[PDB]
């Protein structure tokens, strides 16, 4: 079964199970394991186990990190994924003096969303992108990684899971209490992301809910029925909130040329309805360097 | 041809070639009770029917159902040769992993033992489930029966702004199509026509061919087919008077229609 493979040094242990880089003998070749302990279930293989594998099975794309085998022996399974040297936020942080190449932030963002647009046409929600699950190799490719907390959408989405993303990353309708969400969720994250890779510090990194909401607000502006239909009746919606003005993007994100600026503030809509779609940041001014339009039958 | 409205995430023919694609990859065999010559197909029917009660008692979802059933047909026709005694173990183990899916809060092992009142064991099931599961090889997201059902009816209620996501259709037609799904799925002859159009089928029996290609894409010849074969299901549904949306007091009000239910259909399948 596992006799190929010589465990070089794990590289993580968190929300995922276990996660070691192993060594191909024969070949050279050098994965990601994830150990999961089976015995240690009380409930069989875990939900989010049997979830990630399925998915990343039928999500094969350059910007998915790629699932590549799944072994099962003497009471242990394991995961075999494409393996990356750094993550986003270790990367971010080694380049917090030097800044990140506006170049780079661009060309990675890009890979990001075609990542992303992949998974929504493909019908399936991140609901953890940050940093941590950004992973960069050393030819300049970044891809999304853990697919733990992601789930299917039928086209006619019902009610999801309420609590997800951790909250520097996540969302105002998830926070002020939304019933259904979509596929908006993940731009926020995305927003949230590129503003990071922008300023080397966390958009909105708020210590609760309310926090983080406040934080939010204080930057985007206290929203009203106005920017976002529905805001007032939303279920943790309190008309007690203090009032902000939005900001200058120009102070928020002074680097960012009006392409960028734009770009992110539509990214960081109030409205899930009108925050701009994966594919169509794709098309957006910002990438008129990396953009190069196709025809259109109708 | 796709029957999805101007999409804002992605390009609606996109989706749903993608959706379309996914139904190959995908396969059913109408004939796989044959590779396992001892057993008949009246057997398969009575295990699906029995699943059925056991979701409605849990409260699990049909689209859970659907991947019980689906898991199932799929994985048998991956084996050999199957003793009647084991049926039990492979549906219960097959839905387990379907509920695990599908479900916030799932049914916990034992409560998936239990039911089997002693003839499986929490770790029978266990080790099932790993079979099954290496065995249709990891492929555990197909489009069930009932998801196309929920994107039909979503379709049909269009309003001005295409909106796609928020579910906005009444519940008491789509219990009553379900309904008749619900049986179809008890005999193996419906693996025979695609989910997509025995959905389709379905809806035409409760509304028409316009209705359907509008929804569905599929032209009235496309069914023709499953619509011949599943006129007899029809007449049954018909001639009993179609059912009334119940409300289970632990379900929320805009989740009712889409939690399993149950009626002997014993004596309904016999009819055709
Ligand atoms: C966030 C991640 C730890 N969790 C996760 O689920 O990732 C997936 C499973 C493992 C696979 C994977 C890890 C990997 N090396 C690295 C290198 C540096 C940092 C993190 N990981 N390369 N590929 C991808």
């Amino acid at each position: 079964p596992m006799e190929n493979f010589q465990k070089v040094e794990k590289i993580g242990e968190g929300t995922y199970g276990v996660v070691y880089k192993a060594r191909n003998k024969l070949t050279g070749e050098v994965v990601a394991l994830k150990k999961i302990r089976l015995d240690t279930e009380t409930e069989g293989v875990p939900s989010t186990a049997i979830r990630e594998i399925s998915l990343l099975k039928e999500l094969n794309h350059p910007n998915i990190v790629k699932l590549l085998d799944v072994i099962h022996t003497e009471n242990k399974l394991y995961l075999v994924f494409e393996f990356l040297h750094q993550d986003l936020k270790k990367f971010m942080d080694a380049s917090a003096l030097t800044g990140i190449p506006l170049p780079l932030i661009k060309s990675y963002l890009f890979q990001l969303l075609q990542g992303l647009a992949f998974c929504h046409s493909h019908r399936v929600l991140h609901r953890d992108l940050k940093p941590q699950n950004l992973l960069i190799n050393t030819e300049g490719a970044i891809k999304l990684a853990d697919f733990g907390l992601a789930r299917a959408f039928g086209v006619p989405v019902r009610t999801y899971t309420h609590e997800v993303v951790t909250l520097w990353y996540r969302a105002p309708e998830i926070l002020l209490g939304c019933k259904y969400y979509s596929t908006a969720v993940d731009i926020w994250s995305l927003g949230c992301i590129f503003a990071e890779m922008v300023t080397r510090r966390a958009l909105f990194p708020g210590d609760s809910e309310i926090d983080q909401l406040f934080r939010i607000f204080r930057t985007l502006g206290t929203p009203d029925e106005v920017v976002w239909p529905g805001v007032t009746s939303m279920p943790d919606y309190k008309p007690s909130f203090p009032k902000w003005a939005r900001q200058d993007f120009s102070k928020v994100v002074p680097p960012l040329d009006e392409d960028g600026r734009s770009l992110l503030s539509q990214m960081l809509h109030y409205d899930p309805n009108k925050r701009i779609s994966a594919k169509a940041a794709l098309a957006h001014p910002f990438f008129q360097d990396v953009t190069k339009p196709v025809p259109h039958l109708r | 041809g796709s029957p999805l409205p101007v999409l804002s995430w992605a390009n609606r023919e996109e989706v749903w070639k993608i959706m379309l694609n996914k139904e190959k990859t995908y396969l059913r065999d109408q004939h796989f009770l044959e590779q396992h010559p001892l057993l008949q197909p009246k057997m398969r029917a009575i295990l699906l029917d029995w699943l059925m009660e056991v979701c409605e008692v849990y409260k699990l979802h049909r689209e859970t159902f659907y991947l019980a059933q689906d898991f199932f047909d799929r994985y048998m026709a991956t084996q050999e040769n199957v003793v009647k005694t084991l049926l039990q173990l492979i549906g219960i183990s097959s839905l387990f992993i379907a509920a695990k899916l599908e479900e916030i809060y799932p049914p916990k092992l034992h409560q998936f033992a239990y039911v089997t009142d002693g003839a499986c064991s929490g770790d029978e099931i266990l080790t099932m489930e790993l079979m099954i599961m290496k065995a249709l090889k990891w492929r555990l997201s197909p489009l069930t029966i009932v998801s196309w059902l929920n994107v039909y009816m979503q379709v049909a209620y269009l309003n001005d702004l295409h909106e796609v996501l928020l579910p906005q259709y009444p519940q008491q037609i789509f219990i009553q199509i379900a309904e008749l799904l619900d049986l179809c799925v008890l005999d193996v002859d419906c693996l025979e026509f695609p989910y997509g159009i025995l959905a389709a089928s379905a809806l035409y029996h409760f509304s028409s061919s316009e209705l359907m290609q509008k929804v569905s894409g599929y032209q009235w010849c496309d069914i023709e087919n499953c619509v011949k074969w599943m006129v007899p299901f029809a007449m049954v549904i018909r001639e009993t008077g179609s059912s009334k949306l119940k409300h289970f007091r632990g379900v929320a009000d805009e989740d009712a229609h889409n939690i399993q239910t149950h009626r002997d259909s014993l004596d309904l399948l016999d009819k055709a």
